[PDB]
């Protein structure tokens, strides 16, 4: 709109819009220690 | 002794009493 007053345009040959860009948010590395003992291992060796 | 580790002292006291009472 601020560029409409100063210069003129043709028809838009294609339509676009504003989109948001981000990394593909996987962030997930499951393992042995996360699923086995998510608690303190001091508790586990006290149980031992 | 953690947030769930507070039962260990009661376990140790009960084990000492179970050793001392039985024979």
């Amino acid at each position: 709109y601020v560029r409409e007053k100063v210069i003129d345009f043709s028809k838009p040959f294609m339509t676009l819009g504003i989109s948001i860009l981000y990394r593909k948010p996987n962030g997930t590395n499951p393992g042995v220690f996360s699923f086995l003992n998510p608690l303190s291992p001091d508790i586990w060796m006290y149980v031992l | 002794v953690q947030n769930i580790g507070g039962i260990f002292i009661v376990l140790a006291a009960g084990l000492v009493l179970s050793v001392f009472v039985a024979v």
